[PDB]
């Protein structure tokens, strides 16, 4: 039942959430780190629950604070989704132990505790994976925990901190100890916190949430090992200064910290020229088919090829493709087109795959194993079924050696099974290697005859021809941007090339062994590249036992750009 | 491990009703074949009535045809028994016994009777008459 | 000088051999041991059999190795079916009551129970499958009782024509053939090292030594050093602290907490001062760098 | 520091009988490893304790020398194996061994 609301305000992060990144003893010495942590002032949602949504997003990891006395707060759920459709994460507090569960529950709109019952935390649990057991972690203060799954490794660390009488979280420094480490490994996209009612009795509570993010950080250990203080890497530039010279003090002068680009922001598609579209009519509906044994094949390039009006022309009931995808078809573009359009049985429909065998595969049509490409197969027993029964259809029944892939067989003759010649007679251990189709409209599924079109596409080794309308949107001029040129990935200010590549040029070599312009294939343009601005960046600070100000200098670049 | 104790008995007026009950405890066997039995003095023990483990297929005597009534609860591994209307012939040692199933024939079937693995301390049942 | 883990507990393999009692060979009970000293040298006083059998490992190599969990699978079977107790075995056991992965990785120990399985009557509490539409995948058993039906019309329930009862119940008798005398079968399995393991043998730390150059080999962790005490204050749960190089030197202890200190051991350079060759054969030495006391 | 050349070829046809084949063994147990390139030929009973074995295969008492099993019905890596490894001695001496090169 909804018996629960809640309200958010907001607050500064000050400088909280410093946990020991690695359980190691040091002294007196300054460790630079990079790892997740909580960026110092930073955004934070203070959330009171009075008695709602508390579908609260997990993220990478999650900081949780909160300062009741009561023990009104008990354990942790995590999870990607939260029904029985997936796993999720038990985690319950309790004054004894503590038990974590992984399995597909049913959780309400509001898990509780009825206070001592998890039933309307969930119905039941079907298909379960972990379960364990351990000793409970929470024993005028402030609590406060970090957790956090990396590599499939779910971490937990916690303090618990006197306060004095204060409004906001105070200042200082208090680090983080580790407490538990378990092997879960799932996806946990969000979170949800159980609080625990008698009975119901009103009840009031407050806490404090926030997420991390991975940075560099630095601390400063004491003679004890105790984390004293810690400097974040990117927050302002003296930050920065102070990570880079790997001191808590910086004294008059300018120095150096890092340099700065301009970052590119879209990407440019330039696809082959087009001028025409690809006849598809003409191959899945010309009222014939060829035989299996003597199979057409057309060739199809310079063309769009355009798969979505296929299902218009035949009623086939879907694609089946190994090296490419039905839907993806219009996005990839290939050099070369072959269609093989053939009729065979309904039970031979199940013959063409590779690594396949049967009287079809290896005596009238072979693929090879490493096949790229979409087969189509309908029934077509309104068109090629009679009832006397046709006979133009023909299959090879006999041959020496298995055919080799993509290859025909139309020669015909007397197949010879004995040591004495045939001689041109069929006469004893003489026969004749084409066999009729038996196809009548009251035959079977399996016999009714099957025309299938067979659509091989090469992939991208010379010239690409055949593929979807892309335009080549123009990379407007003045943009630092990506551009991806047939297996080229590169990036740049690129405007419009006045040089004259002649007819035969496609690409411009710089004196630094780099290109500065390209080609596009679908308009014949050469365009100019130069690279994205860029430089250094200097800070200029006096003593740090004077004040805090500095003052940045950008190198080489006029108040222009960023 | 495998025990069979029995609860319920005492002496009734004739026309009354008794409930018997024999828990067994540790049984392990997959299927088998549960039976009651009682023994007045000076007669020998003989089957009573039994019902079948997989679905309750009931079985009884001509004896207890009607009045005796029984049920079989997987929850505690406890068999009721259920006596109305008893009659002064009825005054026995009552017993509770387990035994497996039989495997002839490549099927399913439950016997009582004899050639029983387990038994129980026993229960009086007496009819002032 | 080596290290081992804090584990004090000892295996309990006194209830697994016997119990008075085994479960059948279809539902072949199956126990986990973990978090213990196991030795397998009580073993042999526990049943009365001939030789271990053992494929991954030998019989004499397992109180050195350190297993993450142990798994001990006990049953009882016909004479002749020992056998079947194989890797890649064919036959009713092999494939419809217990099948074993072809990568085993430990001991099998089979031993004849003539004198408690067996009755003048006929013992018939051990029952065995008979028929099974598929194989049995390894590490794989069948609790569900059904009547099997080899015939197109559905079996109803009732045990008719082309139906049929998968549980043949063992026939023992104390004047049957060797071959079909009753057999207790323990079937053990190991796991490697993929987690930290908690099963092996009670070998000291080799009772850590102080004050001397010592090689060692600390939990795969190859090299030499000097170990005297320390001052330093190790938080709960360190097990190796560095320096500004990186390299460790403050330890703790697997079986017994303590904080420690390591130094190198000490070493130097030595030059020889000498006059011309033409002039005498007489030469110094020199340590450099080092208190004339060690040498 | 191997240099040379190894041909392995599966012979499974016919080293493998419907009986089972038991005509190659293995040493299993041994007091040191081997040096490389040597066999090992002498046949006792290996002792694991401290009491003598005194020639009885008895507790403590083991045969370093187990029979192969072949069978044309076991698995790849259980069939038999036929195995032939060339080594070179290379140039220290006068060289004795090389191709018909015309003089
Ligand atoms: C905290 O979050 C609110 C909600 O977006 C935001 O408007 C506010 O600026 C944040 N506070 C700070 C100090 O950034
Ligand atoms: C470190 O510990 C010593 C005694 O163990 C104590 O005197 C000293 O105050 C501690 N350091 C700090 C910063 O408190």
């Amino acid at each position: 039942v909804n018996l629960i609301t809640r309200t958010q305000s907001y607050t500064n992060s000050f400088t909280r959430g410093v946990y020991y990144p690695d359980k190691v003893f040091r002294s007196s010495v300054l460790h630079s780190t990079q790892d997740l942590f909580l960026p110092f002032f930073s955004n934070v949602t203070w959330f009171h629950a009075i008695h709602d949504n508390p579908a609260l997003p997990f993220n990478d990891g999650v900081y949780f604070a909160s300062t009741e006395k009561s023990n009104i707060i008990r354990g942790w759920i995590f999870g990607t989704t939260l029904d029985s459709k997936t796993q999720s994460l038990l985690i319950v507090n309790n004054a004894t132990n503590v038990v974590i569960k992984v399995c597909e529950f049913q959780f309400c709109n509001d898990p509780f505790l009825d206070v001592e019952s998890e039933f309307r935390v969930y119905s039941s649990a079907n298909n379960c994976t972990f379960e364990y057991v351990s000793q409970p972690f929470l024993m005028k203060n402030l609590r406060e925990f970090v957790f956090k799954n990396i590599d499939g490794y779910f971490k937990i660390y916690s303090k618990h901190t006197p306060i004095n009488l204060e409004r906001d979280l105070p200042q200082g420094f208090s680090a983080l100890e580790p407490l538990v480490d378990l092997p879960i490994g799932i996806n946990i996209t969000r979170f949800q916190t159980l609080l625990a009612l008698h009975r119901w009795t009103a009840g009031a509570a407050a806490y404090y949430v926030g997420y991390l993010q991975p940075r560099t950080f630095l601390l400063k250990y004491n003679e004890n090992g105790t984390i004293t203080d810690a400097v974040d890497c990117a927050l302002d530039p003296l930050s920065e200064t102070k990570c880079t010279l790997k001191s808590f003090t910086v004294e008059k002068g300018i120095y150096q910290t890092s340099n700065f680009r301009v970052q590119p922001t879209e990407s440019i598609v330039r696809f082959p020229n087009i001028t025409n579209l690809c006849p598809f009519h003409e191959v899945f509906n010309a009222t014939t088919f060829a035989s299996v044994y003597a199979w057409n094949r057309k060739r199809i390039s310079n063309c769009v090829a355009d798969y979505s009006v296929i299902y218009n022309f035949a009623p086939f009931f879907a694609f089946k493709c190994y090296g490419v995808s039905p839907t993806k078809l219009n996005d990839l573009c290939f050099t070369n087109v072959y269609a093989d359009s053939f009729v065979i049985r309904g039970n031979e429909v199940s013959q063409i795959a590779p690594g396949q065998t049967g009287n079809i595969a290896d005596y009238n049509y072979k693929l090879p194993d490493d096949f790229t490409g979409c087969v189509i197969a309908w029934n077509s027993n309104k068109l090629d079924s009679k009832p006397s029964g046709n006979y133009n259809y023909l299959y090879r029944l006999f041959r020496k050696s298995k055919l080799k892939p993509f290859e025909r067989d139309i020669s015909t003759e007397i197949y010879q099974a004995g040591n004495k010649p045939c001689n041109g007679v069929a006469g004893p251990n003489c026969y004749s290697p084409l066999q009729s189709y038996g196809f009548r409209p009251t035959y079977g599924v399996g016999h009714q005859p099957y025309r299938v079109v067979v659509l091989s596409f090469e992939l991208l080794h010379a010239p690409a021809t055949v593929c979807g309308p892309k335009k080549s949107t123009n990379l407007v001029k003045n943009k630092c941007v990506n551009f991806n040129f047939n297996g080229l990935t590169g990036t740049g200010v690129l405007t419009e090339s006045n040089k004259k590549f002649l007819p035969f040029q496609q690409f411009g070599r710089d004196i630094a062994d780099t290109t500065d312009a390209v080609r596009d294939p679908q308009t014949l343009e050469i365009l100019d590249i130069t690279p994205c601005s860029f430089g250094g960046v200097s800070v200029i600070t006096p003593g740090t036992n004077t004040s805090n100000q500095v003052a940045v200098l950008y190198q080489g670049v006029n108040c222009t750009e960023v | 491990q495998v025990q069979l104790q029995e609860s319920g008995g005492g002496l009734v007026q004739p026309g009354g009703s008794l409930r018997l009950s024999c828990a067994a405890s540790g049984f392990t066997l997959d299927d088998y074949a549960i039976g009651w039995f009682r023994q007045a003095p000076g007669k020998e023990r003989e089957g009573v009535l039994c019902i079948s483990a997989s679905g309750g297929s009931t079985l009884y005597a001509d004896s207890v045809k009607g009045r005796f009534t029984i049920s079989r609860d997987k929850d505690k591994n406890t068999v009721y028994l259920q006596m109305n209307s008893l009659k002064p012939e009825d005054t026995a040692v009552y017993y509770c016994a387990a035994a497996g199933r039989l495997d002839l024939g490549s099927g399913y079937v439950c016997y009582g009777y004899y050639g029983t693995d387990y038994w129980g301390k026993g229960t009086q049942v007496t009819v002032s008459s």
